[PDB]
Order: C-alpha cells, then structure tokens, then sequence
RNA sequence: AGGGUUUCCUUGAUGAUGUCAUACUUAUCCUGUCCCUU
RNA sequence: AUCGCUUCUCGGCCUUUUGGCUAAGAUCAAGUGUAGUAUCUGUUCUUUUAAUAUCGUCCUCUACCGAGGACAAUAUUAAGGAUUUUUGGAGCAGGGAGGCAUCGACCUGGUAUUGCAGUACCUCCAGGAACGGUGC
C-alpha cells in the first residue's frame, strides 16, 4: 500500500524535477517513470514514493491541478 | 526415515554446546556426516547461557564471526532463535 | 476578427504437470476339438 | 351469416421412398490365451569404481590443404559395510589444599669474547629471587 499511480503529468519533467518539485514535503524514498524505449521519452506520468504517509498526503492536497504543469493530476493507489 | 532432524533447523540461530563446555551461538548453515557444523555471525560464551539474569546476562562474549565447528567437540544443539531474514 | 492539464511496471525468452498398473478387448494363436450322474 | 387470429379433428399431395445382374451370386461355425491400449489412481522434479566407443604436437606420403599412425585425459552407471563423505576409531577419565618436587628466563655486582651470520638455550664468578609456568 506504499506504491502511488501518478497521472495527468505535463511532458517535460524527469526524477530530477520530480524530486525537486516534491522535496519540500518531505524525504522521498523513490521515483519511478515508465518509459517507451522506441522513443526513449517517458508516457506523461510517474510514481512518486513519500518516507511518510502524512508527507504524501500534504503533497496530494498541495500538489494536485498545480502549477508549472499547470494542470490537474490523479493519485491513487497502484495496485 | 526422513532426516530432517538436522535439515528442520537450517537457518536458524542455534545454541551449541561444546565438549570443554563453551556455548557457541550462531546460524546454523550446514552440517554433515560427522556433524560438522557451519555457524553464521556466531559469538562464543564461557559464563552463562542466560535466562535473564538481573545482574547482567552476558559476561566472557567473543564475537568470532563465521565458524566451521568439528563434530567430535560437539555434544549438543537446543534452537535459539528463529531464522534472521537477510 | 477571440488562448490553455490524471500511467498497476513498462519484452529481443536453451524443463514442466506427469507415470505405472490393471483390466478389457486383436492383422496372433493356438484348436479340429468334450464334460458330468441311474 | 361475413372477415381475421388461435386450439381440434380429418381428407387430398405424401413413387418426396426401397437406385441393377448372376449359380435365393456363394457359405454359415469356436474357444482360449496373449498382447496392446486405454483409463484410473497415486505420487515425484527444478534452481569413487566397472564396461563400451573416439582440440594441441611430432613423423611419413600427395597436390597451405587431405589421409595414416603415437602421445596428452574425456563420457556413461552403481556405493547394496572394505581406505576421500551415508552403516562409525573411538571411548572413558580431573577434582584437591590454602607446603614439596622440576624447568625456565631474571635481577644485582664484577669478568670474557672483536670472529663474515639464518638460531631449543648460549661467557663466568659471586650474591639475590615478598618471579613466572606444571603436577601432587
């Protein structure tokens, strides 16, 4: 119940501005972006895993139809 | 029979005692005809083997690391612990 | 003559279900063949 | 009465149906035992020795290639107890007391040796041990 499906991401991001972007809620444990190796760009989405549940939660609530991207994510669990 | 006897407490931590009457405590890894035994993050005690003593428990503890134990020195083995999960 | 957001992971691939025993019907196996009481 | 739908009975079509011939074409019979196939029931894998067979180098022949011989271990199977594993060579034996024996450095004085080595120890003379180990 630790993996998070992400989706509604904006294209050009990757771990780094991920990590970046998410950091300020607290320590991250680990980033995971599907990729189409034909070509060798990422599908528009990612998986973002929080140390603390409470951490992920401030970042839902905060992070969710934020700026930058500018438009409207889904979370829930993966599986 | 089955031969199990040994085989049951593979991986376990196990408390071994020997033939001048050291107790070795280690994971049990493998054995053999003879009883030779293979022993993970094993330590050595001389004292006492505790059962809470309120002094202390643990006086006269080497820490020896991976041990090959012959058979002959070997009188008897009593389960420990269960298995680390590493 | 006018403008805007939700993916369970996501390959270039030299072990898997068997086997054995018993019972019921031939392109083999052998027949030219018999019992039982007053 | 007439028109339409639905039960129910019945008539006519139903050759839409028996698609030749010969000596009714001819003849008229069985049991047992094994082997093979199919079905049903029950339970197993992966992650030393014995037997048989046959890339490198050297030599010879013929036009780097080919053939022939020799040499160097390799592969398979079994462990019903005989040296490297699973039918055992192991076993049994330690407290006692609160001085005695033995060995070894050793500590003081003094003294000898001046030579090219791979080491139980290493001059000797006198004194000193409230020293260390082991056994009873």
């Amino acid at each position: 119940k630790r993996v998070l499906y992400v989706g509604g991401l904006a294209e050009e991001v990757d771990d780094k501005v991920l990590h970046a972007a998410f950091i300020p809620f607290g320590d991250i444990t680990d980033i995971q972006i599907p990729l189409d190796y034909e070509t060798e760009k990422h599908r528009g989405f990612a998986f973002v895993e929080f140390e603390l549940a409470e951490d992920a939660a401030a970042a839902i609530d905060n992070m969710n139809e934020s700026e930058l991207f500018g438009r409207t994510i889904r979370v829930n669990l993966a599986k | 029979g089955k031969s199990s006897k040994m085989l049951q407490h593979i991986d376990y931590r196990m408390r071994c005692i020997l033939q001048d009457g050291r107790i070795f405590i280690g994971t049990f890894k493998a054995f053999d005809k003879h009883m030779n035994l293979i022993l993970c993050d094993c330590d050595e005690f001389r004292k006492i083997k505790p059962k809470n003593s309120k002094q202390a428990e643990r006086e006269e503890k080497r820490v020896l690391g991976l041990v090959l134990l012959r058979g002959e020195n070997l009188v008897s083995m009593t389960v420990e612990g269960p298995p680390p999960k590493d």
